[PDB]
């Protein structure tokens, strides 16, 4: 299939150009809302954990596929292992508001605490890259006596204006791994 | 193709399926699934590398240990050129119409 | 919509489970991918 | 009991035909799958008989001496040229095993088509009847005819690394040469692939 | 009932040939999906357990009735006693993917963890015998800090092209066992 | 179908409980066992 | 002037296509004749392109230097295996000759398909236009496409003793390298048989 390659219109070619037939596709694993709706762990601080999604590592699945977008919308789901009582404050709250139990405070029950947090930012969408370290937009903050594990989960995820993904660069021709297989 | 208007060329893209070693000559690759084109007013040529496999799904990597070169080879050959000495042929890659990608996993390297 | 697979409706209302959307007054790359030129440009012989 | 079977331009006529055993299916499964994207071709020139000496059945052979023939075999015809030209193939098998003595011999053979016969024991030879099989009993017949389709974990197979079918021939009763019988019976195979399909043509060596 | 015994057509004889009558049968215990839908224990490794059904012993019920088939299809059900967090990766994943919690990770709750795993192989059916130790096809892998007990359960089981079953060979005329009975 | 005996429908959808089957385009030994010759071959006297 | 030609699973796209010259017929003649008694087979896997270096066209080459290519050629693909398997064959030819320079060269080539070119003179090169032909003029094109059927005194031919077609390429005006032109033009052939038919399969060597 010849075309004007500089016009940047999307041009796809099929196998039917040389006598094949294009088959059916199931793309339910590469859609945005499905693939981002899973927990990813971040390294927590000792007490105060500002909840923004740039604490996710960039080499993880949710981190890299999150940083694929320029803009995003999500509600948040957090699962915290903590000592004492976990306290959440929304976006724009002072840090002394983290010392009050009238703010949403989940008392300790073993082994962890799983709670749903809404979108509390004053912006219509958030950003992965801000021209202007982006602006102080986040999902509030939590604190306990100590926080040992902190998980995020993006739900109702929407993404806008895609940005590059980079795979690992091999030293030889192919990047080889040890794919799991039985010994015998 | 990003050469000048007085630079002509003729290229050949071929698909070597796995099972024997891939060809080194376009006359040897003429017995594959191939497509040949030349430069002109339309500069971009799109070729659709097909899914030929025994299984209907193929792995996206090897762990580390050993596969030889499974799922075959993509072979870019040039046939002729006229005053195309040192010009560039740039190449993009994208998913096909029936391309699908399943079983999510997290390994490393964001 | 996402990674949810329960068939029983939720115990909590929609006002307390999620943030509620507001109207004023997928989705571009679906139309950009569907508008891809798929055929041939020249005159197909044989 | 006269039966004439034909593949391509090759004909085989027998007069001791107890029947044809269709194993595991009578028809072929769905050929055009999503794994080759419609790039298939049926080769009508490759579905014809080829011959193979199998073993020689004598009196010293007791119960359970097997002969295994992994299909496909070394083939110098068109079907052998299909394996060196294409990456993926698909076929069933039409197997016709002859053991010509006379009706004054005794003993009994069991011919069977086994899928992926990679290892065999002694005791499970006792259950070789679980596979598509016929008996060759020189009292009655000298011809066994077994037709079978393609099986596998993939719908197309690459035959240089995997051979799915195995023709096993087993002595279930030893041969006798009672006073007018034949002294030994040379056992022959007459095999023809059915409904072959190729995909993914190779580069040449020229 | 006389016939041609060499033609290998199935021939059954009844008691009605000598004046009896054939009775009604209940065969709900010898069907494939029922008899294979039960847990069977395998010996686990210390951390990494590649989930394939040839870890089942061949003398068990599910192992021998599994190895009766050439080809099979099943979803999988696993019950694991483990220390730490149990992590599952699908078929084709690297082993370093077993070190990440974004992959399906069941946190520890006493006494065990019972989870359902789908069919993730790229083949249409799996194999008990491969001509070519079969090819690397399996149901993924799991790991924890240590795994003490590992159970499988085949659900929606389908079998193709049957293969031999062998009972134990007695030394005398009958294989005798101690069948459970009261002393008095 | 197998060793399941609950009368209440499942809480999870079929997309999340099992793998979904795909059509293209029991069961042989049932027909092979049902096609078994059951009578007599000769002429039954008395 | 964009034209895409396709044979089998092989594709060739050109952008200097002055046209396709159908020589001596546009359709095929009657295949099933009384000389083979209906024992024919069409091989769909053999109708695809193969490539051949033809010669190199330089400035020293004057008027009338020919290059002759007797069809069929040494072929390592499926079509070569048809000649060692069957006694009688039949095909037309789809010949696509390329001479890539640039539009600042001069000169002119004449490509032609000649039936039974066993001897050629000098003066009758002047009438090489009487055969199916196209000109390759680097001022305008670099591609010539000639399609032609099977001819002969017999409706099936045996190619190991007789080669009916000959691709002749002749310089009718010598090459110029005017200041921006290419210094030489390597000339290539891209040939594909059409509507092949085989009969009378050989014994093997195995």
């Amino acid at each position: 299939t010849t075309s004007a390659g500089e016009s940047a219109d999307p041009v796809t070619a099929t196998v039917e150009n040389y006598g094949g037939e294009t088959q059916v596709q199931r793309r339910q694993h590469t859609d945005v809302s499905f693939i981002l709706d899973r927990f990813v762990k971040v390294t927590p601080k000792d007490q105060i954990n500002v909840l923004d999604l740039m604490q996710t590592p960039a080499h993880t699945l949710v981190g890299a596929l999150l940083r694929t977008a320029t803009y995003y919308f999500a509600d948040l789901e957090v699962a915290v292992k903590h000592e004492g009582n976990l306290t959440w404050v929304p976006n724009g709250a002072p840090e002394t508001a983290l010392d009050n139990t009238t703010n949403p405070t989940a008392y300790h029950k073993a082994p962890l605490t799983r709670l749903a947090l809404p979108y509390t930012a004053p912006h219509r969408v958030l950003a992965t890259a801000y021209n202007g370290l982006p602006t102080s937009f986040n999902y509030g903050a939590i604190k306990a006596t100590r926080v040992t594990e902190l998980l995020y989960r993006m739900k109702r995820a929407e993404t806008y204006c895609p940005r590059p993904l980079l795979a690992i660069h091999p030293s030889e021709a192919r990047h080889k791994q040890k794919i799991v297989a039985p010994v015998k | 193709f990003t050469g000048p208007t007085d630079a002509k060329a003729r290229y050949m893209i071929a698909y070597a399926p796995p099972g024997m070693e891939p060809p080194k000559t376009p006359e040897a690759a003429a017995h594959c699934i191939h497509a040949e084109w030349d430069t002109g007013l339309n500069s971009k040529f799109t070729f659709s590398i097909p899914y030929l496999s025994a299984a209907d799904y193929a792995y996206t990597a090897s762990d580390t240990a050993e596969t030889t070169n499974v799922q075959g080879w993509v072979c870019l050959f040039q046939i002729t050129h006229g005053k195309a000495d040192g010009d560039a042929l740039v190449v993009l890659a994208s998913a096909g119409k029936d391309f699908e990608l399943r079983l999510p996993v997290d390994a490393r390297t964001q | 919509s996402g990674n949810t697979g329960s068939i029983i409706n939720n115990y909590y209302m929609q006002q307390y489970q999620n943030s509620m959307d507001t109207q004023l007054g997928n989705d571009w790359f679906s139309k950009l991918a569907s508008s891809a030129f798929s055929g041939l440009f020249g005159a197909l012989l044989a | 009991r006269i039966l004439t079977t034909r593949n391509g331009h090759t004909t085989s006529t027998t007069q001791s035909s107890v029947g044809v055993t269709y194993g595991y299916a009578t028809t072929e499964d769905f050929v055009s799958g999503p794994n080759t994207s419609g790039l298939e071709t049926r080769v009508v020139q490759a579905e014809r008989f080829f011959k193979t000496h199998l073993f020689d059945w004598v009196t010293s052979d007791s119960f359970g001496r097997c002969h295994l023939l992994e299909l496909p075999t070394d083939h110098k015809g068109v079907y052998g040229s299909l394996t060196d030209s294409y990456a993926y193939m698909r076929n069933g098998w039409d197997v016709e095993v002859t053991a010509v003595g006379n009706q004054f011999n005794g003993g009994c053979l069991l011919v069977a088509m086994v899928p992926e016969l990679c290892s065999i024991n002694k005791r499970e030879l006792y259950q070789l009847t679980l596979f598509p099989h016929q008996f060759i009993n020189p009292r009655t017949n000298m011809t066994a005819h077994i037709t079978v389709p393609f099986v596998g974990v993939n719908r197309y197979d690459q035959y240089k690394v995997h051979k799915p079918w195995t023709l096993v021939v087993m002595v279930v009763a030893p041969l006798t040469v009672n006073t007018e019988g034949a002294p030994q019976i040379k056992v022959y195979a007459n095999i023809a692939p059915t409904n072959v399909h190729v995909a993914g043509e190779f580069p040449s060596k020229e």
